[PDB]
């Protein structure tokens, strides 16, 4: 046995042109859409549940996902690769940050950290790229709030909104005009919402949709009382009905 | 033990005893404590029997694959180092040895370092090693001179030994002479005490205080 | 490096015209203890060796079952393994000779002395002994532990050298083994009345005798003995 | 706390005459105040004509005999059959020895056999590897009691010629093989008289060019 | 770990990775070698492609391994760094075990050494790289000069050349170069150090290094005017 | 086995070169346009940021400069994850030498360091090379201000004005015509936007399409000051030099 | 064809192609000879020389003292799998005091060779050997094959022309089996076996090998003027 | 591509066979071995005369008793060279003897064959290794990279091998002189060379029992190449 694939299968090719790099993002392309805005007192991002069955229970499967506190991420791509980074992107928030300085990281460097295990990916022996774009929305102390995009290079850009997969070049375009720098969380969300409909086809609704928000401190959702610095998390993730209010009011 | 080597306008004097204890038991008194490494190497040995000739006829060896590598003998520098950085690598493991490496080369000339199994080393002119090695320096420090003849400085050897067999319990049995020369060492002889001594009390008119 | 817990005593053992006798009792000691009552310490290999190991029980254990599956390894690919392929009293010896130095060469030994009794395919008697040392060495009679003082001694008297084999049958040996088990029982303070005896003969093959008990023990003149010098009542 | 060596008493002596070579060793082996055997081989012939005894802690003796004897075989295997010089074996039970120097072989080696030149040759090991050729050398329990008297009897030490007083040595004229073995009878009946761990029986290797003989000899019992 | 053999041999006998790593060396600037009486001179070419280069701190051609033995090259430079680093590691190396500083010809020798290692080794690529490595035994007055290359072979010369246009000054060096009487001063040997270098260089600007090594450790690298006073005379001499 | 899959990265074409530092370079020239100048009181560190959009957040982005020390700084050109695997690995060599020796990494030391490293990979292990060129601007008590380029074949070269990523061959020519040795950091400044406003295949170059760097002793006495230009200030600077 | 680059490939037919390609050096390598009684067993072996010069390649190679073998194919990998036995033999002696079966003996060795032809980077043994010996059920001779078979027979050949020795044996089968306590005749007819398998060439004082090992009969191989008996 | 250990159809290693090619394209080295010791020249074979070819090492000692000459990718040589030293030396101290030269030539031999995918590819040099020892005289052995070795009488090998080889097959007996057989090497060397044979670009050696290996002088091997020619036109 032994893993005898210690060599890259990423390579250059005479063009430059990084081929399984490429290949990946055309994945992601292919891959539903899912956008992310930022607001002065908050960020949202969104995506659609697109079901593989209607006998699957769609609330099983979490396309947004709590990374820390104050962090979260979306994807478009393949799933089962967005699952694993999730997974690492949670313990890499511990073991290489918070059990150093007793704190969860800012969004930054934990975004860092996730898009260096997808750069590994890329030039490492025996694997091919992860075939997925995040977009992690956080927030933290010095920094405010954030919006990064991670693609399968390793590559990550910070975003006052954007959008990736099926329906993204569209998306963005619909952002672009409605985007402005005095926007309140409540305005990111109704505009999320509207720019969502336009890639989605079949059923658009609160059970359809997946959409989570980085915004005012939780203490309801903390599960303890008696430390006044601890005041909760940031990410909260809408409910189907808190998604069908919104809705009507579209 | 008593070895000792020195030194002076003929090259160097080479001069060992002969005895091997346990304890009190005298084990051997046949032992050859002159190691010839090469044609113009010499090394003494002191200390524990073993570690002292397995290293020694090992350091030959080294000796023997730096000149085939090389096209030119070793140095006597580079060879003691050779052994002195072994050694070193089992500091604390143990090993019990006490060495001098001699020889001549003609960058160097007639040249001596005393090897020691805690990492020493030093070049010097004049040494003795062992547990009687207080006895023959005695001898040796108020006869010595820099012009000496190869006649009178093996003499001089022969008798510091035989001034450390006498008064030493753990030394004695015979002494073993050498000489190194430009042209590389020369052994003279074994010399057994239990007749030298005699021989020396007449001749020399010295050990007044033993009766024979 | 460990200490022996549960321990068995003497193994003794002596050689006759037509093979070997070898005996332990069925006690396993905790300390001074007497635990367990029911302990095998003599294990055959086959039809043709028996192994008494005597001292740690728990390393005897581990050893007995090194040669269950000594026979089953023999056993593959082997077609004779009931016949010439057999093993033998030699081969099952210098396995364990091989282990036991190997063990102490660890500074981890199995905390026994062993003596394996057998019979060799051209008749020969085997019996050589092996400890926890890896020490070896064979004699007309051969015992461990308290065995090694008294037993030895009693046998001896029986076979004193090499020549005396032929001259002693099977039911003298018995006898004197039978014999130097009660002499145990009366002397030995980590001994039991039970035990086990093993007759390996080159004509009639392997007899394993279990629930052997010491009997014809001589007590009565202790009512005699009073006080410790002076007392008379 | 355990303890991994042993004690196993007994006694050997080698003698290395003109044209041959003879290795002598009690055949008792005990532990303590115990007798384990009356008979236990401690010479071995190890083949090429060389004989090798390893007294002391036997399990040790028997481990570095058993592989001395392996090293002859593959000397043959890997250089052509050629026959193994005792010289060259008395080197690689050196390295044999030194090679466990921080854990020795808890033993006094001997070796015997002939050299090249075809005379009687003996060679002397301690535990650790330290060897040394020798006409005459006595090893083991009852080293002490036999040595002086071997330095007296085999190379005539202190021994004068009478008339002169001091003056002229005893010659140092040759022994024949029957003088040797005598001397060997009476070292080891004298070492069992003054020696609890030597007796029961004594056994001779007699090494010639024509090969390996042996001779046994019984010892008291006591 | 990548153990795959990529110097292997072809059908008609010949590793083709270790004979296209002297291609890489054909490539590679010009380096010259030059052994006078009582000094060896090591001349390279700089081509002028390259210029707003900052001449203080780029790389120079010429390399001390001690300081009494240099080395020059032809071919990747990346791959020469890794050499020279080896080569200065054994020399301290050797100081510290033998007492002494190596001979030219040992250092030689473990350079060449690490070049054929590359060539049989699982998992790398042979060195792209000649060196020319040049300097004085210590305490010897004879000048040394060898030649490496990216198979592991070396070798002795009285003067020579490697890397581009190499067979040009080859050409010159072998009917110029007299064995019975070599350059007796510094000034003949690095004359006809310069004079092989302009048959191939272009302009005598600062496209000439030239290097002097002499013995007992005087190692120095003459500046851009010393040489362009060699460049003057030679010319002037032809104009005839 | 696995064989068949190997691209074999680590070997020589017939003429001699290493095919894949060759495509990476390929690689790095459509990268966006890193220039370094050198003057006597200072270095200048200007770079193009690649087909930006209105809604990438400019003022907490950095794609082009990193800063490896107080002392010495980065402008990338190639892939961004790559060069801060790198980056990273410069950073701490950095402290290695502080906390060795007391003292500060001498500029060329570093560039030696993370050239030593790609060069590893052109010649041994079978992995792709890093697909970066980086321009080194720094200083030390040595030799002062000092340039130096590395690419992926692990070569390094010093300079007083270089060019990377895209349009080098353009951008070369426009420095070697207007550069000169007693030029001074404000006059740099000017050439470095100057050259990029020319060779940039962007209508035209404005603020949220750049970013700017200086290394000055222009700091309170004998030292030296790092400064990452904000947004806000190279709209100032492309406002006093007559761009926009 | 395409499925012959290595080792770990079956063909579409279920062959081996590496393992029938080492095969096919041993069908290169010189003839060499093996047959037994219910006493003895013997080995003869016909010496390859380069040239006039050069001398006659060894093809007998001592395992024990009671075993051994002959090489034909890769010289180099017969001294591998001989070493291995050595180690097999020594370790059955030193632990079990133990003289190795012969039949076990080749189990080992047809192991070894399994697990070349099975791994991915390795390659099968180049050679085909002969393995006779004397143990506790009497004598014996193996056939190894690379491929990793072993085979227990009376007799047999294996080499160029071992055709022509092999039918020989399959008719003298009846007499040579029965030539027991008699070894100078059991060689007579191992030579005279190894005869039909030559051509042009023949046995010469240099070129001729023989080993034996049976009841009193230590393995012991035969060179030079010590076979000029048997011509 | 394909495996370093591959079998040919024919039942051949194609990376053994290959590396034999480039032992054809090496220079001449020929060996011959006499009752009063074994003699090896080589042709050095200098790429341009600017090289000084006393630099040129193709014969090398590896002990004492045993010299070597090399042919083919000399710089593969080194690392087998000083494997045979160390043997050499190894063996003494192990068991205070000389070594045999059989035993020191299978122990180089053992390396050939350690190639795959270990070093990863067979040696391109062919050795030839002469010697003495007390139990089987002077010895010459040619040592391949198939981890074959041959004992021989005579033997050339590189370029002009097969060209030598015959030669050697007519002019070798069993009676042959050391004088004889230096002029002989000489002889056969001059006829495969391209160049003219001198005392710059072909050097002699040999072993004696009492001298030991020696690597002759050009002054030394000049006489002789002297003594070839006026023997030559003595008829
Ligand atoms: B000498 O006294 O140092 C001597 C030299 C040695 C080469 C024989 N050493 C010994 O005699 C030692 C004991 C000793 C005594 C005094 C100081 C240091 C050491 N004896 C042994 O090494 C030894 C070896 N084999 C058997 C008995 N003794
Ligand atoms: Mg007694």
């Amino acid at each position: 046995m032994t893993d005898r694939y210690s060599f890259s299968l990423t390579t250059f090719s005479p063009s430059g042109k990084l081929g399984q790099i490429d290949y990946a993002l055309t994945a992601v392309k292919q891959g539903v859409t899912s956008l992310g805005i930022k607001a002065t007192n908050g960020v949202v991002i969104a995506t659609e549940k697109k079901s593989s069955s209607p006998l699957a229970m769609s609330e099983t499967l979490s396309k947004v996902s709590l990374l820390t506190p104050d962090i979260g991420a979306v994807y478009s791509g393949m799933g089962p690769d967005y699952r694993v980074l999730v997974d690492k992107s949670r313990k890499v928030a511990h073991t290489s940050y918070k059990r150093i300085y007793g704190e969860y990281p800012p969004t930054k460097l934990l975004v860092s950290e996730v898009a260096k295990i997808m750069q590994e990916a890329t030039q490492s022996g025996g694997v091919r790229p992860f075939g997925v774009s995040l977009l992690i929305a956080g927030h933290d102390e010095f920094n405010g709030f954030s919006l990064y995009q991670v693609d399968p290079s390793g590559s990550y850009f910070p975003w006052k909104a954007t959008a990736i997969g099926k329906g993204s070049v569209a998306a963005k375009t619909f952002l672009e005009k409605r985007w402005n720098d005095e926007l309140e969380l409540e305005d990111a969300i109704h505009i999320a919402l509207l720019t969502l409909k336009e890639s989605v086809e079949g059923e658009f609704n609160g059970d359809t949709i997946e959409l989570a928000i980085i915004g005012d401190e939780n203490p309801d959702l903390l599960g303890y009382t008696g430390i006044p610095t601890d005041k909760g998390p940031r990410f909260r993730k809408l409910t189907s009905q808190e998604i069908n209010d919104r809705l009507e009011a579209l | 033990t008593t070895t000792l080597a020195f030194r002076f306008q003929g090259g160097i004097i080479v001069a060992v005893d002969s005895r091997a204890t346990a304890g009190n038991w005298v084990a051997s008194q046949t032992v050859k404590k002159v190691i010839e490494i090469n044609p113009f190497l010499l090394g003494t040995v002191a200390g524990g029997a073993a570690d002292c000739q397995f290293w020694e006829t090992w350091l030959g060896s080294q000796c023997r694959l730096h000149e085939l590598r090389e096209k030119e003998r070793i140095s006597v520098a580079a060879a003691s180092k050779i052994l002195s950085n072994l050694v070193y690598q089992y500091k604390g493991a143990g090993l019990s040895m006490g060495t001098m490496i001699c020889g001549y080369t003609r960058k160097e000339g007639p040249t001596i370092y005393y090897v020691d199994s805690d990492g020493t080393r030093l070049k010097g002119d004049i040494f003795c090693v062992g547990s009687g090695q207080t006895f023959a320096y005695g001898v040796l420090d108020s006869n010595y001179k820099w012009d000496l003849s190869v006649e009178d400085a093996l003499y001089l050897g022969k008798r510091s030994i035989l001034a450390a067999a006498h008064r030493d319990a753990y030394s004695g049995g015979s002494v073993n002479l050498y000489h190194v020369t430009e042209d590389g060492w020369i052994y003279h002889g074994n010399h057994d005490v239990g007749e030298l001594f005699w021989k020396v009390k007449e001749e020399e008119g010295s050990f007044n205080n033993v009766i024979g | 490096t460990q200490q022996p817990i549960v321990t068995g005593t003497s193994v003794i053992s002596m050689k006759y015209d037509n093979g070997v006798i070898i005996a332990a009792d069925n006690l396993g000691s905790y300390g001074s203890l007497l635990r367990f009552n029911g302990v095998e310490r003599l294990i055959p290999v086959g039809d043709n060796t028996v192994v008494g190991i005597s001292g740690d029980i728990s390393d005897m254990q581990h050893i007995e079952r090194l040669l269950k599956d000594l026979v089953t390894e023999n056993a593959y690919d082997n077609p004779l393994a009931d016949a010439e392929e057999a093993l033998e009293p030699s081969y099952i010896f210098e396995y364990l000779a091989t282990v036991m130095y190997q063990r102490r060469s660890k500074m981890n030994p199995l905390w026994n002395a062993i003596i394996v009794a057998g019979v060799q395919s051209n008749g020969d008697q085997f019996l050589r002994y092996v400890n926890l040392l890896g020490v070896t060495y064979s004699s007309p009679t051969l015992a461990t532990g308290f065995g090694a003082h008294m037993a030895n001694p009693l046998l001896r008297k029986v076979v004193d050298r090499e020549s005396d084999i032929p001259k002693t049958t099977v039911q003298v040996a018995e006898e004197a083994i039978v014999n130097a088990m009660r002499v145990l029982y009366y002397r030995d303070a980590r001994s039991s009345r039970n035990f086990s005896l093993a007759i390996i003969d080159k004509n009639t093959g392997l007899t394993f005798k279990k629930n052997l008990q010491v009997e014809n023990m001589k007590w009565d003149f202790a009512k005699d003995i009073k006080g410790y010098g002076t007392q008379k009542i | 706390q355990f303890n991994p060596y042993g004690d196993n008493g007994g006694t050997i002596l080698g003698i290395a005459g003109e044209d041959f070579a003879v290795l002598a060793g009690d055949t008792r082996n005990i532990t303590d105040y115990s007798i384990n055997s009356r008979y236990e081989p401690k010479v071995f012939d190890c083949g090429d004509n060389i004989v090798m005894s390893a007294n002391g802690f036997a399990a040790d003796g028997d481990a570095l005999v058993k592989r001395f004897k392996n090293s002859v075989k593959w000397y043959h295997f890997d250089h052509n059959d050629k026959k193994l010089s005792i010289n060259s074996a008395a080197r690689n039970i050196q390295h044999l020895l030194y090679g466990k120097r921080f854990f020795p072989y808890y033993v006094h080696t001997i070796i015997a056999g002939l050299d090249e030149d075809g005379k009687g040759a003996v060679y002397s090991f301690d535990p650790v590897g330290s060897y040394e050729r020798e006409q005459c050398r006595a090893g083991g329990a009852a080293a002490s009691l036999i040595m002086p008297f071997l330095d007296n009897q085999v190379n005539f030490k202190n021994q004068y010629e009478p008339g002169t007083n001091g003056k002229v040595k005893k010659p140092l004229k040759y022994l024949s093989v029957e003088e040797v073995i005598k001397l060997v009878r009476d070292s080891f009946t004298s070492a069992t008289e003054r020696h609890i761990q030597v007796g029961d029986g004594l056994e001779i290797l007699i090494v010639t060019k024509d090969g390996v003989r042996k001779e046994f000899y019984e010892l008291k019992r006591d | 770990g990548y153990d795959r053999a990529l110097s292997i041999f072809s059908p008609d006998g010949h590793i083709f990775q270790v004979e296209y790593a002297l291609e890489a060396v054909k490539r590679g600037t010009c380096a010259v070698g030059v052994k006078g009486k009582n000094c060896v001179v090591l001349g390279c070419e700089r081509r002028s492609t390259l210029k707003l280069q900052d001449t203080r701190i780029t790389p120079s051609k010429v390399s001390k391994i001690d300081s009494h033995v240099v080395l020059s090259f032809s071919g990747l430079n990346a791959d020469s760094r890794i050499l020279i680093e080896k080569a200065r590691v054994e020399a301290q190396s050797h100081r510290l075990t033998l007492e002494d500083p190596v001979t030219v010809e040992y250092l030689t020798r473990y350079v060449a050494g690490v070049q054929q290692r590359y060539t049989q080794s699982g998992g790398v690529r042979p060195f792209g790289v000649s060196t020319l490595i040049a300097g004085f035994d210590p305490r010897d007055d004879e000048p040394k000069l060898y030649q490496t290359e990216p198979s592991g072979i070396y070798s002795s010369w009285s003067a020579q050349t490697i890397g581009r246009n190499s067979k040009t000054v080859r050409e010159f060096l072998e009917k110029n170069y007299d064995r019975k009487e070599p350059p007796a001063t510094v000034e003949e040997c690095v004359k006809l150090t310069v004079r092989s270098l302009l048959e191939v260089v272009q302009t005598g600007a600062k496209n000439i290094e030239i290097t002097v090594v002499k013995p007992d450790s005087d190692i120095v690298a003459l500046s851009s005017e010393e040489i362009n006073q060699y460049v003057t005379q030679i010319e002037q001499e032809k104009q005839e | 086995g696995s064989r068949r899959y190997d691209s074999r990265t680590t070997i020589f074409s017939p003429e001699g070169r290493l095919y894949q530092v060759e495509y990476a370079l390929e690689s790095i020239s459509h990268a966006g346009t890193a220039i370094g100048i050198m003057a006597s009181d200072g270095i200048v560190l200007a770079a193009e940021r690649k087909v930006t959009s209105t809604l990438l957040e400019q003022d907490t982005s950095t794609e082009k400069l990193y800063k490896l020390n107080d002392k010495i700084a980065v402008a990338v050109a190639g892939l961004t994850a790559d060069a801060e695997i790198l980056i990273n690995t410069a950073r701490i060599h950095a402290q290695n030498y502080l906390k060795t020796y007391n003292e500060d990494i001498p500029v060329e030391i570093l560039v030696r360091r993370l050239s030593d490293i790609k060069q590893g990979y052109t010649q041994h292990g079978g992995l792709r090379p890093f697909g970066v060129s980086f321009i080194y601007a720094g200083y030390d008590d040595r030799y002062g201000y000092q340039l130096y380029t590395s690419n992926p074949s692990g070569n390094y070269t010093g300079w007083k004005a270089i060019s990377v990523g895209a349009n080098t061959s353009a951008a070369q020519t426009l420095l070697q015509m207007d550069y000169k040795d007693d030029m001074k950091v404000d006059d740099a400044i000017e050439l470095a936007l100057k050259t990029l406003s020319k060779t940039t295949d962007s209508s035209a170059l404005t603020y949220d399409r750049l970013e700017f760097a200086t290394i000055r002793k222009g700091a309170n006495d004998g030292e030296v000051y790092q400064k990452i230009f904000k947004p806000q200030e190279i709209k100032d600077i492309l406002v006093k030099t007559g761009i926009t | 064809n395409n499925y012959d680059g290595d080792t770990v490939t079956f063909s579409p037919t279920g062959r081996l192609f590496q393992v029938e390609y080492a095969l096919e050096a041993i069908k290169q390598g010189s003839v060499t000879v093996g047959l037994r009684s219910n006493t003895h067993a013997v080995l003869v072996a016909l010496k390859r020389n380069a040239d006039e010069l050069s001398s006659y390649q060894k093809k007998i190679i001592k395992c024990d003292e009671h075993m051994g073998l002959s090489l034909a194919g890769l010289a180099p990998d017969a001294r591998v799998l001989s070493n291995y036995l050595r180690q097999q033999c020594n370790y059955s002696s030193l632990v079990f005091n133990r003289k190795l079966a012969v039949e076990r003996a080749g189990h080992l060795l047809c192991d070894k060779a399994q697990k070349n032809t099975q791994s991915y980077g390795g390659r099968p043994y180049g050679v085909g050997l002969l393995i006779i010996g004397y143990d506790k059920s009497g004598a014996h001779l193996l056939e190894f094959q690379p491929s990793g078979n072993v085979t227990e027979l009376y007799g047999t050949a294996i080499g160029a022309r071992s055709q022509g020795a092999k039918t020989y044996l399959e008719r003298t089968l009846d007499t040579f089996i029965k030539i027991d306590g008699n070894p100078d005749e059991l060689i007579k007819a191992g030579v005279e076996a190894i005869s039909q398998s030559l051509r042009d060439e023949s046995l010469t004082v240099d070129n001729l090998s023989i080993a034996i090992v049976g009841k009193d009969t230590p393995f012991t191989i035969y060179d030079g003027e010590a076979v000029a008996k048997y011509i | 591509d394909r495996g370093v250990s591959t079998f040919s159809p024919e039942g051949r290693l194609f990376q053994v066979e290959y590396s034999l090619e480039a032992i054809k394209l090496g220079s001449t080295a020929i060996g011959i071995a006499t009752k009063e010791g074994v003699v090896l020249g080589v042709e050095k074979r200098a790429t341009s005369p600017l090289l000084e070819s006393d630099s040129i090492e193709k014969i090398v000692e590896i002990d004492r008793h045993i010299g070597c000459a090399m042919s083919g990718l000399t710089a593969d040589a080194r690392s087998m060279i000083e494997h045979a030293r160390t043997a050499a030396v190894t063996h003494n101290l192990y068991y205070d003897e000389d070594i045999n030269v059989e035993s020191l030539t299978q122990s180089v031999c053992d390396l050939a064959l350690r190639f795959g995918e270990l070093m990863s590819r067979p040696f391109g040099v062919a050795l030839l290794i002469a010697g003495h020892d007390a139990d089987d005289g002077y010895q010459l052995f040619h040592a391949e990279p198939s981890g074959t070795f041959y004992r021989y009488n005579a033997k050339a090998i590189g370029s002009g091998s097969e060209g030598a080889q015959a030669e050697l097959l007519n002019e070798w007996h069993s009676s042959l002189t050391l004088k004889e057989a230096e002029l002989l090497v000489l002889k056969i060397l001059k006829q495969v060379m391209e160049e003219k044979l001198d005392e710059n670009n072909a050097q002699l050696s040999c072993i004696t029992k009492q001298d030991g290996f020696k690597i002759y002088d050009n002054e030394k091997t000049a006489e002789l190449i002297k003594e070839l020619k006026e023997k030559e036109a003595a008829e």
